[PDB]
Protein backbone atom coordinates (compact mmCIF):
# COMPACT_ATOMS: atom_id res chain seq x y z
CA UNK A 1 0.00 0.00 0.00
CA UNK A 2 3.14 2.70 0.94
CA UNK A 3 4.56 1.75 -2.81
CA UNK A 4 1.41 1.12 -4.63
CA UNK A 5 0.75 5.42 -4.74
CA UNK A 6 4.54 6.08 -3.82
CA UNK A 7 5.88 4.22 -7.22
CA UNK A 8 2.82 6.49 -8.47
CA UNK A 9 4.04 9.55 -6.30
CA UNK A 10 0.33 9.77 -5.69
CA UNK A 11 -1.25 10.50 -2.11
CA UNK A 12 -4.06 8.66 -1.97
CA UNK A 13 -5.14 5.13 -3.67
CA UNK A 14 -8.16 6.42 -4.82
CA UNK A 15 -6.30 8.66 -6.72
CA UNK A 16 -4.04 5.95 -7.75
CA UNK A 17 -5.59 4.39 -11.13
CA UNK A 18 -7.53 1.48 -10.80
CA UNK A 19 -5.48 -0.88 -12.68
CA UNK A 20 -2.99 -0.87 -9.62
CA UNK A 21 -5.94 -0.74 -7.48
CA UNK A 22 -7.33 -3.84 -9.16
CA UNK A 23 -3.67 -5.54 -9.11
CA UNK A 24 -3.18 -6.06 -4.98
CA UNK A 25 -6.69 -6.57 -5.04
CA UNK A 26 -6.04 -9.92 -6.96
CA UNK A 27 -3.46 -10.88 -4.35
CA UNK A 28 -5.17 -9.24 -1.42
CA UNK A 29 -9.04 -10.23 -1.51
CA UNK A 30 -10.01 -8.01 1.94
CA UNK A 31 -8.90 -4.33 0.49
CA UNK A 32 -12.08 -4.81 -1.54
CA UNK A 33 -14.45 -3.39 1.45
CA UNK A 34 -12.49 -0.17 1.55
CA UNK A 35 -11.66 0.55 -2.19
CA UNK A 36 -14.79 -1.07 -3.21
CA UNK A 37 -17.74 -0.10 -1.16
CA UNK A 38 -19.66 2.63 -2.72
CA UNK A 39 -20.32 4.22 0.16
CA UNK A 40 -18.17 3.38 3.18
CA UNK A 41 -19.07 4.69 6.61
CA UNK A 42 -15.43 5.55 6.77
CA UNK A 43 -13.46 6.74 4.77
CA UNK A 44 -10.99 3.82 3.45
CA UNK A 45 -7.38 3.99 3.55
CA UNK A 46 -6.79 7.41 6.08
CA UNK A 47 -6.30 8.16 9.37
CA UNK A 48 -8.48 10.90 10.60
CA UNK A 49 -11.12 9.42 9.00
CA UNK A 50 -12.77 8.02 12.12
CA UNK A 51 -12.71 11.54 13.66
CA UNK A 52 -14.60 12.33 10.52
CA UNK A 53 -16.91 9.84 11.71
CA UNK A 54 -17.93 11.38 14.76
CA UNK A 55 -17.38 15.23 14.19
CA UNK A 56 -20.09 15.04 11.45
CA UNK A 57 -22.37 13.09 13.84
CA UNK A 58 -21.87 15.84 16.25
CA UNK A 59 -23.18 18.07 13.18
CA UNK A 60 -25.73 15.75 12.54
CA UNK A 61 -27.52 16.34 16.40
CA UNK A 62 -26.77 19.85 15.91
CA UNK A 63 -28.96 20.39 13.09
CA UNK A 64 -31.67 18.02 14.93
CA UNK A 65 -31.64 20.57 17.08
CA UNK A 66 -31.65 24.41 15.78
CA UNK A 67 -34.28 22.83 13.12
CA UNK A 68 -36.80 21.81 15.99
CA UNK A 69 -35.65 24.65 18.19
CA UNK A 70 -36.76 26.74 15.43
CA UNK B 1 57.95 -24.38 -5.80
CA UNK B 2 55.35 -25.89 -3.00
CA UNK B 3 56.69 -22.99 -0.68
CA UNK B 4 55.52 -20.04 -2.68
CA UNK B 5 52.57 -21.48 -4.99
CA UNK B 6 50.77 -22.48 -2.05
CA UNK B 7 51.45 -19.46 -0.52
CA UNK B 8 50.53 -17.53 -3.51
CA UNK B 9 47.65 -19.38 -3.47
CA UNK B 10 46.96 -17.24 -0.30
CA UNK B 11 46.11 -14.26 -1.97
CA UNK B 12 44.60 -15.49 -5.15
CA UNK B 13 41.91 -16.61 -2.81
CA UNK B 14 42.46 -14.12 -0.37
CA UNK B 15 42.02 -10.78 -2.78
CA UNK B 16 39.42 -11.95 -4.91
CA UNK B 17 37.06 -13.33 -2.25
CA UNK B 18 37.55 -9.76 -0.49
CA UNK B 19 36.10 -8.10 -3.62
CA UNK B 20 33.16 -10.62 -3.33
CA UNK B 21 31.86 -9.50 0.13
CA UNK B 22 31.59 -6.21 -1.42
CA UNK B 23 28.67 -7.61 -4.09
CA UNK B 24 26.48 -8.34 -1.23
CA UNK B 25 26.93 -5.22 1.00
CA UNK B 26 25.77 -3.29 -2.38
CA UNK B 27 23.08 -5.74 -2.84
CA UNK B 28 21.90 -5.40 1.28
CA UNK B 29 22.10 -1.53 2.39
CA UNK B 30 21.09 -0.65 -0.64
CA UNK B 31 18.17 -2.76 -0.77
CA UNK B 32 17.26 -2.13 2.70
CA UNK B 33 18.31 1.59 2.32
CA UNK B 34 15.10 2.48 0.04
CA UNK B 35 12.99 1.28 2.68
CA UNK B 36 13.50 4.25 4.36
CA UNK B 37 12.39 6.89 1.30
CA UNK B 38 9.54 4.23 0.86
CA UNK B 39 8.45 5.49 4.22
CA UNK B 40 9.38 9.29 4.14
CA UNK B 41 6.98 10.04 1.00
CA UNK B 42 4.80 7.42 3.04
CA UNK B 43 4.49 9.74 5.72
CA UNK B 44 3.11 12.28 3.19
CA UNK B 45 1.15 9.85 2.27
CA UNK B 46 -0.81 10.33 5.44
CA UNK B 47 -1.59 13.89 4.53
CA UNK C 1 -15.59 19.10 10.67
CA UNK C 2 -12.88 19.32 8.09
CA UNK C 3 -10.27 21.36 10.60
CA UNK C 4 -9.72 18.88 12.90
CA UNK C 5 -9.49 16.05 10.30
CA UNK C 6 -7.06 18.63 9.09
CA UNK C 7 -5.45 19.14 12.39
CA UNK C 8 -4.89 15.60 12.96
CA UNK C 9 -3.61 14.50 9.84
CA UNK C 10 -0.34 17.32 11.11
CA UNK C 11 0.32 15.32 14.68
CA UNK C 12 -0.48 11.60 12.97
CA UNK C 13 2.67 12.50 10.30
CA UNK C 14 5.29 14.32 12.39
CA UNK C 15 5.11 11.27 14.68
CA UNK C 16 6.08 8.88 11.62
CA UNK C 17 9.08 11.08 11.19
CA UNK C 18 10.24 10.08 14.51
CA UNK C 19 9.46 6.68 13.96
CA UNK C 20 11.43 7.45 10.55
CA UNK C 21 13.88 9.29 12.74
CA UNK C 22 15.85 6.28 14.25
CA UNK C 23 15.10 4.50 11.01
CA UNK C 24 17.32 6.46 9.25
CA UNK C 25 19.51 6.76 12.08
CA UNK C 26 20.26 2.86 11.47
CA UNK C 27 22.24 3.24 8.38
CA UNK C 28 25.39 5.29 9.63
CA UNK C 29 25.96 1.91 11.68
CA UNK C 30 24.80 -0.06 8.72
CA UNK C 31 28.07 1.15 6.90
CA UNK C 32 30.76 0.79 9.22
CA UNK C 33 30.16 -2.85 9.96
CA UNK C 34 29.67 -3.70 6.25
CA UNK C 35 32.81 -2.03 5.36
CA UNK C 36 35.45 -1.58 8.78
CA UNK C 37 35.35 -5.63 8.72
CA UNK C 38 36.49 -5.15 4.76
CA UNK C 39 39.60 -2.43 5.90
CA UNK C 40 41.82 -5.12 7.69
CA UNK C 41 41.92 -7.82 5.05
CA UNK C 42 42.96 -5.43 2.27
CA UNK C 43 45.48 -4.48 4.46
Amino acid sequence: LTEACAAERVVRPHQLSPAAQTALLRRFPALEGPLRHPRPVLQPFDIAAEVAFVARIQIACLRALGHSIR
Amino acid sequence: RSTGRSALAVLIRACRRIQQQLQRTRRALFQRSNAVLTSLHHVRMLL
Amino acid sequence: ERAAVLQAQRTAAAAALENAALQAAELPVDIERRIRPIEQQVH
